[PDB]
RNA sequence: GGGUUUUUCCUUCGAAACACGAAGGUUUUUAUCCCUGCC
RNA sequence: GGCAAAAAAAAA
């Protein structure tokens, strides 16, 4: 029943400011310690801050105080993280975590949100152009064949892509975006399906890039017979 | 006096049914205030072990911790595919709290040959003038596999980008995309574009390709 | 040594790392406190 | 043997 939801991250310029929020449901934040733990792309986890109950006392990592500040509004059952003087090293996924009950779990973090990505960059946001990559039929492809959508030239991360609007999930592979020499990201997402059923069904991908604020759906077909 | 946690090893690989052990050493006394977390790629960590040795409610019995002074281990008694993850140890004995640098556990399985596909550039993308030949290796193991591009049988270099999914939650395979970035000018220049791969599920390299406009 | 009066320290608990609270613990610093009268 | 007195403050 317990759930935490981070929001408020995204792209910010170096020196900029950001306020992260953490919306708690299923438990009251007044009776636990709440922590922010951050994770850089592909690096490990880094503790950042926390506040403790009743006192309200706060604590920070050395890489972040003077700049970050953790608070909680208990009437909105929400914990915040005010971020000033932002720098490229602050680019990370930021989690908010609940420290479990002492008898039940000691000092462990028993519940985590899913993180909000903060991108500290001087660059400006661009949405992607999604191109389909088409299956190979001979006249039908005897068993199974593959197809996918190319998502090219966007910034920053992330995008989310969904085939038949979440209906098709088996055999999906959305590859990790890699950064072209251009400074834009591009990834591919491919699904495999029985060729038997290739021509009787339509294959759609819903790419979405909330930074850009682009929602495009392109739909894949073979070529001419 | 910031305590430092030293996690051993960084990456390891064992088969299913294997017994695997991760270690962490505290730079100084952290009593028993140490937790272990499982983090699968893309989603958030999950508590496995709190209080150095106690098993958090819901976690399978095969994960276990224990402590010798400042030496903390997390052993997983019988590795399983679902257990591919990155594991982080944490001390919460003092502020600031400190994580280990992590252990990325992969899984050993039988060699699986990649199923290879080639996709020509579609021309909404040559509607705006550049070319997106892409290769696909679906569901294979092991990871280390090389993919060569040619263009009227010309070896290519410095115009290829590859990306490989994480290892699968359930069958342990990988998959990989190699994509060649070139002009519209270089795409009517030549006629056929070959993709070949030398992986050890291949007798010798399987190759797939196409013509320009023959479908 | 035995005490009085004050602090700290430690342990379990209170939704509880500090702060606040409840119940507990057996130690030792003071030419920086008292160890005196009455059948 | 039996009653009575007395008396400030720090630390693990």
């Amino acid at each position: 029943e317990v759930q935490l939801v981070e929001s408020g991250g995204g792209l910010v310029q170096p020196g900029g400011s950001l306020r992260l929020s953490c919306a708690a449901s299923g438990f009251y934040i007044s009776y636990s310690s709440i922590h922010w733990v951050r994770q850089a792309p592909g690096k490990g986890l880094e503790w950042v801050a926390s506040i403790s109950p009743y006192s309200g006392s706060t604590y920070y990592a050395d890489s972040v105080k003077g700049r970050f500040t953790i608070s909680a509004d208990t009437s909105k059952n929400t914990a915040y993280l005010q971020m000033n003087s932002l720098r490229a090293e602050d680019t990370a996924v930021y989690y908010c975590a609940r420290q479990g009950y002492r008898r039940r779990s000691g000092r462990g973090f028993d519940y985590w949100g899913q993180g909000t990505l903060v991108t500290v960059s001087s660059a400006s946001t661009k949405g992607p152009s999604v191109f389909p990559l088409a299956p190979s039929s001979k006249s039908t492809s005897g068993g199974t064949a593959a197809l996918g959508c190319l998502v090219k030239d966007y910034f920053p991360e992330p995008v989310t892509v969904s085939w038949n609007s979440g209906a098709l999930t088996s055999g999906v592979h959305t590859f990790p975006a890699v950064l072209q020499s251009s400074g834009l990201y591009s990834l591919s997402s491919v699904v495999t399906v029985p060729s038997s059923s290739l021509g009787t069904q339509t294959y759609i991908c819903n790419v979405n890039h909330k930074p850009s604020n682009t929602k495009v759906d392109k739909k894949v077909e073979p070529k001419s017979c | 006096s910031d305590i430092q946690m030293t996690q051993s090893p960084s990456s390891l690989s064992a088969s299913v049914g294997d017994r695997v052990t991760i270690t962490c050493r505290a730079s100084q006394s952290v009593s028993s205030a140490v937790a272990w977390y499982q983090q699968k790629p893309g989603k958030a960590p999950k508590l496995l072990i709190y209080s150095a040795s106690s098993l958090y409610s819901g976690v399978p019995s095969r994960f276990s911790g224990s402590r010798s002074g400042t030496d903390f281990t997390l052993t997983i008694s019988s590795l399983q595919p679902e257990d591919f993850a990155t594991y982080y140890c944490q001390q919460s004995y003092s502020f600031p709290s400190t994580f280990g640098q992590g252990t990325k556990v992969e899984i050993k399985r039988t060699v699986a040959a990649p199923s290879v596909f080639i996709f020509p550039p579609s021309d909404e993308q040559l509607k705006s003038g550049t070319a997106s030949v892409v290769c696909l290796l679906n569901n294979f193991y092991p990871r280390e596999a090389k993919v060569q591009w040619k263009v009227d049988n010309a070896l290519q270099s410095g115009n290829s980008q590859e990306s490989v999914t994480e290892q699968d939650s359930k069958d342990s395979t990988y998959s990989l995309s190699s994509t060649l970035t070139l002009s519209k000018a270089d795409y009517e220049k030549h006629k056929v574009y070959a993709c070949e791969v030398t992986h050890q599920g291949l007798s010798s390299p399987v190759t797939k390709s196409f013509n320009r406009g023959e479908c």
